[PDB]
């Protein structure tokens, strides 16, 4: 049933932030939320032309003691923030900015040894389905941008740790899965052939039909 | 969130417990059931099936199949033994190998009857008479015809029915006894003996052979699940 | 009596004069293959009289120092009439069997036999890791014997008859389908096999379902008789015989 | 009852990964399930024929760190994955590889502290009944591969550290239990008496029905 | 608190799971349901339909 | 009332063994079975000659690092496996042997830092009721052993830890308690006078009645 191929959770997204380091930029995460980066989820979704689903979204985060001369040291358990930012919200430019006090976007404030964080998140689209694909352009003019890309302003997801400075930098990793429920599909499509090139454009690179064999009769192994 | 309170025992991991647990293949479609003979619900449906017991294990055997047979002969002293066994179904090397005691030894207590069954393998034109008996635990085992037959026997006479069943009852002062068998679960012995002779016309055999099987009976159990002495291993199979 | 008996299947009958009962599988009778138990979805055939009949293998001879022998179905039928036939013609195949060994002697002479029907009755080799060959356990209608010694040639199977060449207990091979002849009181023995395996058909060639045994616990013997060996002798009959997936016959 | 007989959790498996190595296949282990390397199991479902039952799989994951001359490090608490690839899925080269993506195959991310990871599987063999023994070819030649290997394709388990890379290596033991649970058995068999030689084959070395005493009659233990 | 005991499994990730997870976005009110033709409920109403067959995919 | 007095857990056992260690034997405990080591259970249990009852069993296990020149170190959690041999079953001679794959034998595999171990046993006795005492010989000469040692044919109990080799030893303390639950008790009997000097017998030096006081007419305190 497409609830049941849908519903398993998969990882669209992985990238790390360090507890410690000179580049600001390195210490967070800023993630422009889109399931066309991870291959296999693209793939799945990709097989019908709207969607319609309410979504499951649980992270895993993991932390290491990044390598050195000298390791020592005794760090706290360490307590993560992943916060939610719709279209237009004010965004984070480093780890201790004022927009990390969430007053109105969600947020989650997880800590390591524990249980993946997780929670639900309805039908947020403005349209009355996802689009996976959209032969269109963004100007009436018929120039900007052209395909789903245009269609896509969900949002992002910024991620730091708490207060988690440690002498000796650590290196944390969160993956991010979701796992579509109360599924509803139309107009499904033939399954993607050739490999994917980009994100944001369904650019390819031609692929045959299928792999040959020596004649048309041809039946044996050896 | 509701408040608890950890109790011991809490994070262990206990070999016989019985917990639920996630489903790693959520939905798997499992391949349908087929009736398919012979199924087995009680491993006690196995040790109420007889199997031929190794009575004659000798130490001078040559031959490993001559264990199963148990020599009668012509011309036998009057009240001569046949054989003689102790009761130890689960410890002793002439019933630990057998189907029941394969299974007695996967646990530690057992209780209940048994049957031996003895079946006389000559020609039709032999003859004969024994008593066999089984005597209860006491300082002393039978040592003459005289002495066994104070015990539980029956006098198997040979005919057209070849075969014959000396049902050991349960006597015990406790209601279970050890597989690893000592002497306060001491079980007592079965001893066969020439009622009459084996009397034979011209022209046939001098000496036959007799088989016994052994097997549960239904008001036999066993408790205390454990793990066998007879397989082993110093390194993993490949 | 009951020790009279008469079977007839197509045009062949069996009588005996001096029976014991008729061991039927494990209580199961042959039957069809039913709708709601099938996979393969061609119509199936079903010969009736022409493969299910009594076909008699070559004999053999029971003397003072035999020890066992062991035939393995449907193997040891690949050749008979119209059986053999529809056997090569498709991939898959399905039956039970009426196995009636036959053995008659004399009241002055002793011995007995276990005849049983063993279902997947897997084999060791003579060496262990060493591989056999098809030929070293089945050809045709070939009766195979068990040995005394254990065996040495690799090109065969471990023969010792006290582990039966399966590594169990040769005296509980009685939890399986079983008549014992015990030449005092039969002369022959009579097993109703159903088929018995974990899928509801298979191919016939590549499979041996079951293999039959006859092995002498108690040891022929006789006085001053003229004669010498006493032969024993294997009918069988397929029942319910049904086939799919014809195409081209298997060469062999 | 055959159902308790064979419903106790069995080890069945171990291997160790590393969480830093030299080595590729250090780090994550994989595994053809079966359930023929471990004797004790082995021999208890090799009394019966055919069986028929649903699976309890339980894992136990511990981790040491391994002996050096300089052993001071600080590393964050530990998360692996067990990935479940049934027969023709893509197969992981390496622990950094796409395969770990699961966007259908079940895996299980589980953090070390906490109770150990399980799950309960289906009856899902091809047939109607699980096989033991199979006396027969693949081909229908009667040659090719002998005995129940050919029909074992149950797949395989991988499992790996998820971002565990630490400073010095640590060394990961899995162990895996099967419990059957709504079993069906039939027709039993003898118990193996010959100690096992191979995990898949039958193979064995003749061993005497039991053992010997002096005489016929010797009943006394001195 | 009620007295409880961690059993084998917890704490782990299998991918399969079903269990239930906080809302991030609490109280989200969803875009309305639309009725989009061709909608899909199993993989199999897409294997019932006829697809070309590369029959002649010989060598040359 | 009897469940009362004699419901409440109390230590019987304790031992140690090494994470790491030349000698084999100091790696695991092996302990038979008993009542009779631990002074105050066995004072209580003893004042009835015969009782009968369930078992509830909890272990209390803890770790310590070994003093030492080097101990620097960073060692994952501690899983131990405690497993119970019945009467006959194979015993392990060294912590990494086969007969820990308890395919049928009970055990608990136990993380540290989680609620302590615990587990209910039904009355096993071969007899209607646990003896205390036993006036007679193992031998119907009335020769062998003597008293109720002969009786105790409960098994062993085997702990090692998993797979925790440390590069600095570590040291465990296992603890076990037993809380008799549903009992019955027969035949009461003086309170043991004299202190203990055997775990398996008896055995006594002579202690007299009471002390004593000046007259039989003293009855200050000064």
């Amino acid at each position: 049933t497409v609830e049941n191929f849908l519903g398993r959770s998969a990882c669209v997204y992985m990238e790390e932030y360090k507890t410690t380091d000179n580049d600001v930029n390195k210490k967070f995460v800023a993630w422009p939320i889109n399931t066309k980066q991870m291959v296999q989820m693209r793939r799945k979704l990709e097989m019908f032309t709207y969607l319609r689903f309410d979504m499951e979204v649980t992270f895993v985060i993991t932390s290491r003691q990044d390598p050195g001369t000298t390791l020592a040291q005794d760090m706290p358990v360490l307590t993560h923030q992943i916060m939610y930012v719709p279209p237009g919200g004010p965004i984070p430019a480093k780890v201790d900015d004022y927009a990390w006090q969430t007053s109105t976007n969600p947020s989650i404030f997880w800590t390591e040894g524990n249980a993946p964080a997780r929670m639900s998140i309805p039908f947020i689209s403005i349209g009355n389905a996802y689009s996976n694909f959209y032969d269109g352009w963004s100007n009436f003019d018929q120039r900007g941008s052209y395909g789903y890309n245009t269609l896509n302003n969900l949002g992002h997801i910024y991620v730091r740790h708490v207060s988690g400075s440690s002498p000796h930098p650590i290196t944390s990793t969160i993956r991010v899965y979701f796992k579509p429920k109360h599924t509803r599909a139309w107009v499904p499509r033939p399954p993607r052939l050739c490999q994917y090139k980009k994100a944001f454009s369904v650019d390819f690179t031609p692929t045959p039909i299928t792999d040959t064999r020596k004649d048309i009769n041809t039946v044996t192994t050896v | 969130g509701l408040p608890t309170m950890n109790t011991p025992g809490s994070t262990q991991f206990l070999t016989s417990d019985d917990f639920q647990s996630p489903c790693a293949l959520p939905q798997f479609d499992v391949t349908p059931s087929m009736n398919i003979p012979g199924e087995v619900k009680n491993l006690m449906e196995i040790a109420e099936v007889d199997s031929v017991v190794p009575v004659n294990n000798v130490q001078d055997t040559t031959d490993q199949m001559e264990m199963f047979r148990i020599p009668v002969t012509i011309n036998a002293p009057l009240q001569q033994q046949v054989f003689g066994l102790r009761l130890q179904p689960g410890l002793d090397s002439v019933f630990k190998h057998t189907l029941l005691g394969e299974i007695l030894n996967y646990y530690a207590h057992w209780s209940g009857s048994m049957k031996l069954t003895f079946v006389f393998c000559g020609s039709a034109m032999a003859t004969g008479k024994f008593l066999i008996a089984y005597s209860p635990p006491g300082a002393n085992p039978p040592k003459t015809r005289k002495d066994a037959m104070l015990g539980t026997h029956i006098i198997w006479d040979i005919g057209l029915q070849s075969s014959c069943v000396l049902c050991v009852p349960w006597i015990s002062q406790t209601h279970y006894r050890l597989v690893q068998q000592d002497e306060y679960t001491s079980a007592g012995y079965v001893t066969c003996w020439y009622q009459t002779g084996m009397i034979v016309p011209p022209g046939t055999p001098n000496s036959s052979s007799i088989m016994c099987f052994a097997s549960a009976c239904n008001d036999f159990s066993v408790r205390m699940l454990r793990d066998t002495p007879f397989i082993s291993q110093d390194n993993k199979l490949q | 009596s009951d020790r009279v008996r008469s079977i007839t299947l197509g045009n062949s009958t069996i009588t005996t004069q001096e029976c014991a009962n008729v061991v039927v599988g494990y209580g199961r009778w042959p039957t069809y293959l039913r709708d709601d138990e099938a996979t393969a979805e061609d119509q199936p055939t079903q010969p009736d009289v022409a493969t299910c009949r009594f076909y008699t293998l070559d004999s053999i001879k029971w003397e003072k120092g035999s020890v066992g022998w062991w035939w393995k179905f449907p193997e040891a039928l690949s050749d008979m009439g119209l059986f053999g036939q529809n056997m090569q013609y498709h991939y898959l195949g399905r039956a039970g069997y009426t196995i009636h060994v036959q053995c008659n002697a004399s009241k002055f002479h002793q011995g007995c036999l276990l005849v049983v029907c063993v279902p997947e009755a897997e084999m060791g080799g003579a060496v262990v890791g060493q591989a056999f060959s098809a030929t070293a356990m089945a050809n045709g209608d070939k009766a195979y014997e068990f040995t005394s010694a254990t065996q040495s040639d690799q090109t065969k199977v471990q023969t010792a008859i006290h582990n039966a060449g399966m590594g169990v207990g040769v005296g509980n091979l009685t939890i399986y389908p079983h008549q014992w002849i015990n030449l005092r009181t039969n002369n022959s023995a009579t097993i109703v096999m159903p088929y018995i395996n974990s899928v509801p058909m298979d191919n016939m060639f590549r499979h041996y379902n079951f293999t039959l045994m006859v092995i002498p616990f108690v040891k022929l013997d006789y006085a001053d008789t003229a004669s010498t060996y006493v032969p024993i002798t294997v009918t069988v009959a397929p029942m319910c015989a049904e086939y799919n997936g014809l195409r081209l016959a298997q060469a062999q």
